[PDB]
């Protein structure tokens, strides 16, 4: 069925440029209009830009004359050029398909894509243990300082699932990343079972995996 | 159609109960409204175009009604898998704008949180700061107070909250809320503690240790 696959996405400076693409598969791109759609650091949906078969193109005044979008109707892909960035511009990026026949509405979407605008390096996160003190007991690892988004955090590499809380990042005003993780356990396990929170940073090709014990 | 209001923010239910999201347009464009759920950690999904015709895969609980520049989006007997963020859309005109979502959350009874306080690991404290951090968790309503206190002195402006979505087991929140200080600032002082409040909670739950 449909699927819309974007690449190119990533981090990139304020005045910089990337280039997104979508190859679309499951139906053709001439008989439709195709649309890159946003989600902002605000959650907010925000409509970017459109390009028609025979290429006429469109763009949201808060991207026009800095964005340009194009198609390759006999790849059945599409892609969009992004400029002169800004902090602004951060946000996950979808490629879109319009129902035909209908301007604006969008019936099928990708899977998204991350783009980040800073002029923060790329940056691994230091881990450190958040360790456990009747019944129950929790634990975690504190994963602090990175960037950009995302992380993956996994407890016991993924054979620890159960009472697992890992928390939304959230942006220091240093401007880098933190998170914690946590899990409940047992009280009763403390001592003898083993606890490892495994982070994986990919943008920075940083892999820690850190042992929480007791105390 | 120039601009899409959505009401509320937020709202909770219990499973089968009927809901009514809002969206509030600015200006007149021959009913044009479209309907999209985006639930946690996923990808916007159409629900309901020309603000009443349901699409694909959506269950007959959901239903769009209104006209001109009020419009309505309402699920007849919420169900978890409705738990999601809702935005409304004009379409087939210009500016292409969406409401600012509407979230759906399923209401359960009263759940206090367990409080957990941690220490900063030696390990930051060599690297020159030191986080503190208070967990709250599985509670509802999501609504919490949490004060951080040191040495009795109210805390203001050097602590970052997170919270959980909702658990789809037992339909609760978690909550972190991180202290951070300068290593030096961290020795200068003993007592460290989290005091939380909640619907839950007769009285406020304090957690707190000393430096050592």
């Amino acid at each position: 069925e449909v699927q819309l696959v974007e690449s190119g996405g990533g981090l990139i400076q304020p005045g910089g440029s990337l280039r997104l693409s979508c190859a679309a598969s499951g139906f053709a791109l001439r008989m439709y209009d195709m649309h890159w759609v946003r989600q902002t650091i605000d959650k907010r949906l925000e409509w970017v830009s459109a390009v028609g078969p025979s290429g006429d193109t469109y763009y949201a005044d808060s991207v026009k004359g800095r964005f340009a979008v194009s198609r390759e109707n006999a790849k059945n892909s599409l892609s969009l050029q992004m400029n002169s960035l800004t902090a602004g511009d951060t946000a996950i990026y979808y490629c879109v398909r319009s129902d035909r026949g209908v301007a604006g509405l969008f019936d099928s979407w990708g899977q998204g894509i991350l783009v980040t605008v800073s002029s923060a390096s790329t940056k691994g996160p230091s881990v450190f243990p958040l360790a456990p003190s009747g019944g129950t007991a929790a634990l975690g690892c504190l994963v602090k300082d990175y960037f950009p988004e995302p992380v993956t955090v996994s407890w016991n590499s993924g054979a620890l699932t159960s009472g697992v809380h890992t928390f939304p990042a959230v942006l220091q005003s240093s401007g880098l990343y933190s998170l914690s993780s946590v899990v409940t356990v047992p009280s009763s396990s403390l001592g003898t079972q083993t606890y490892i929170c495994n982070v994986n940073h990919k943008p920075s090709n940083t892999k820690v995996d850190k042992k929480v014990e007791p105390k | 159609d120039i601009q899409m209001t959505q009401s509320p923010s937020s709202l909770s239910a219990s499973v089968g109960d009927r809901i009514t999201i809002t969206c509030r347009a600015s200006q007149a464009f021959d009913n044009y409204v479209a309907w999209y759920q985006q639930r946690p950690g996923k990808v916007p999904k159409l629900l309901i175009s020309a603000a009443s015709a349901l699409h694909a895969g959506v269950p007959s609980r959901f239903s769009g009604s209104g006209s001109g520049t009020h419009f309505t989006l309402t699920i007849s007997s919420l169900q978890p898998e409705d738990v999601a963020t809702y935005y409304c859309q004009n379409y087939n005109s210009a500016p292409l704008t969406f409401g600012g979502g509407t979230k759906v959350e399923i209401k359960r009874t009263v759940a206090a949180p367990s409080v957990f306080i941690f220490p900063p690991s030696d390990e930051q404290l060599k690297s020159g700061t030191a986080s503190v951090v208070c967990l709250l968790n599985n509670f509802y309503p999501r609504e919490a107070k949490v004060q951080w206190k040191v040495d009795n002195a109210l805390q203001s402006g050097n602590s970052q909250e997170s919270v959980t979505e909702q658990d789809s087991k037992d339909s609760t929140y978690s909550l972190s809320s991180t202290l951070t200080l300068s290593k030096a600032d961290y020795e200068k002082h003993k007592v460290y503690a989290c005091e939380v409040t909640h619907q839950g909670l007769s009285s406020p739950v304090t957690k707190s240790f000393n430096r050592g």
